[PDB]
């Protein structure tokens, strides 16, 4: 079995969430470009090292297990009880790879949609900008994912639940900044949608990975434009300013 | 795919009904088949569901009393309703929903009235 990291929303604290995200980042990844860890190169990565599993539980003591691809930290599918569900693969190699996940489940399904936000938002009937994140949302998403396996969850609710999980797990692993946003929500017992600073970072993760690894001794060939909390645009010209912001990058050749 | 419900009616509290839904096409590959209900002036709510794999879901309000069944050869979906209560009064709808597996088609029946009541006093 692939490595498993457990998290529960029941009695969750800033510390327990912090420990969780640190453990996830630890199973995902020392190999650093300009001070920032790089995820493993897909080329040369054996299939038995391709995925990690995140098992989420809630107050209702329901559990689901998400499968993340270590090459990009992103969710590819999940297991609930005797069933597993996978986003539609982009290519034949990826489709073959996911056959290695959850091999003992009785029922396997592939969705007719991929796991990218632009599509998930359409299916959810809401933009990320209007979907609350926090411990409450995560608790509800876990129940929704679980009940999708028994018929009790409609597609829009499922898609919304994926959007919640991906941001609170994958994007938090990718960015200390987003991890900090989730910690703040936990600390003050709040639920709220991500602001433009978060959305733009999420959207820019691939571009930042490329800019950082292609940089000239840390300096960007061309500036990357991000947004502040209030939506105003600013430019980043250097890797150094991003060190406290981005935790992991996709490997670039 | 067309869905046609039947078997609704009036029962006294404690009574039983069995709702029937006939699909005009194959439901074998349709992920979710469900019963929803809508009471007067309220929003439609999920009552029970069964997947193409045989897993089931029941709303808290009906657990123990209702049983959903599904026949993938005859293309029918049934709801056995026991120990009915006035609170169960509603229009019941059958739903066949691909739910993002294989496609996005979502079929609804026209609905059937269920009324749980003592005799009227006209
Ligand atoms: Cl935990
Ligand atoms: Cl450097
Ligand atoms: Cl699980
Ligand atoms: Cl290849
Ligand atoms: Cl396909
Ligand atoms: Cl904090
Ligand atoms: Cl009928
Ligand atoms: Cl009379
Ligand atoms: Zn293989
Ligand atoms: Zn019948
Ligand atoms: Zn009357």
């Amino acid at each position: 079995q692939y490595p498993i990291i457990n998290f529960t929303t029941a009695g969750a604290t800033v510390q327990s969430y912090t420990n969780f995200i640190r453990a996830v980042r630890g199973r995902l990844t020392a190999d650093v470009r300009h001070e920032i860890p790089v995820l493993p190169n897909r080329v040369g990565l054996p299939i038995n090292q391709r995925f990690i599993l995140v098992e989420l539980s809630n107050h209702a003591e329901l559990s689901v297990t998400l499968a993340l691809d270590v090459t990009n930290a992103y969710v590819v599918g999940y297991r609930a009880g005797n069933s597993a569900y996978f986003f539609h693969p982009d290519n034949q190699e990826d489709a073959e790879a996911i056959t290695h996940l959850f091999t003992d489940v009785q029922n396997r399904y592939t969705f007719a949609f991929g796991g990218n936000y632009d599509r998930l938002e359409q299916l959810a009937g809401n933009l990320r900008e209007n979907i609350e994140l926090g411990n409450g949302p995560l608790e509800e998403a876990i129940s929704a994912l679980y009940y999708y396996s028994t018929g009790g969850t409609q597609l829009p609710t499922l898609a919304r639940s994926f959007i919640i999980c991906i941001q609170m797990i994958s994007e938090a692993a990718r960015f200390q900044y987003i991890e900090g946003e989730m910690r703040t929500r936990i600390r003050y017992n709040r639920r709220s949608a991500p602001d433009p600073s978060v959305i733009t970072l999420e959207n820019s993760w691939g571009r930042l990975s490329t800019a950082i690894q292609e940089s000239n001794q840390g300096a960007f060939a061309s500036p990357i434009q991000l947004q502040r909390r209030n939506g105003s645009k600013f430019s980043v010209y250097d890797v150094s300013i991003l060190i406290p912001i981005i935790a992991l990058m996709v490997y670039r050749c | 795919v067309q869905l046609v419900e039947s078997g609704g009616g009036l029962v006294q509290p404690g009574g039983s009904l069995r709702l029937h839904c006939a699909a005009s096409g194959s439901i074998a590959s349709i992920y979710r088949t469900c019963w929803y209900r809508q009471g007067t002036g309220k929003q439609r709510e999920l009552v029970a569901a069964i997947t193409s794999g045989g897993n089931t879901y029941y709303a808290d309000s009906v657990k123990g009393r209702f049983t959903i069944s599904r026949d993938n050869a005859k293309n029918t979906i049934d709801l056995q309703m026991n120990s009915l209560k006035p609170e169960d009064t509603a229009v019941y709808y059958c739903n066949a929903d691909e739910a993002g597996i294989g496609g996005f088609n979502d079929y609804w029946g026209q609905g059937t009235q269920v009324t749980v009541s003592s005799a009227h006093h006209s």
